[PDB]
């Protein structure tokens, strides 16, 4: 695969490709 | 967190997978 | 606003303009 | 759950926004 | 909810979630 | 180019791709 | 309309053209 | 405009439905 | 990772995400 | 082909690798 | 149409717009 | 490249097929 910067809607996107079914959680402040 | 690990820098598919629940 | 029909990504995006910067769960059954 | 009832019927932003952190 | 830069796509998605069946208009020149 | 399937946020998503500082509107029906 | 045609059947860019300001 | 409001600056969701129709 | 469903534009998400710089070619059937 | 594959039925992240260069 | 800056998943989605069934190539080394 | 024509600096539609298979 690949590193590269996520961002924003970008980043959640990624997470629910790599997460799924799983869920995820988006938490910028922590 | 995330953003600082994956916007700010760059981060692979396997480090997102961190923030799976 | 109006009611939403969203199914896979496209839920996680209206969580991402809903919360911002709060973040979110996306948590979906089994 | 949420995400099921977004995709199989309908929800609101308001409903949305009980999953915020 | 919140307040956010939403900028090219990502302002017309989140014009999509809040207005719907209402239909919208994007007018950037305006 | 080719002919389109797009429903929902796809069909803006191509609006803005098309009109792009122009605008558009986005008008269904009832 | 538009909207409709593009989702039920097919719609060209052409005629999305036609919905630019 | 609402480049200028909520792309240049901030806006709500709320504020986004100004442009609603 | 989880497996995926993917159609449409959202393939081509994926793909993004997944080859990011090295790129990718996309190549449907007829 | 992995086009068709992902849509009627699924595919893996694994799979997709195979189309980057 | 128009011309617009269009930047890595925007850039996929639009090439997926205009070339469709045809298959397109994202190379962005070359 | 592409990132260079379409990102870097800005193309057109008709520009972007020049990257269709
Ligand atoms: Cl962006
Ligand atoms: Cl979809
Ligand atoms: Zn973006
Ligand atoms: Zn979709």
């Amino acid at each position: 695969f690949v590193n590269q910067h996520l961002c924003g809607s970008h980043l959640v996107e990624a997470l629910y490709l790599v997460c799924g079914e799983r869920g995820f959680f988006y938490t910028p402040k922590t | 967190g995330i953003v600082e690990q994956c916007c700010t820098s760059i981060c692979s598919l396997y480090q997102l997978e961190n923030y799976c629940n």
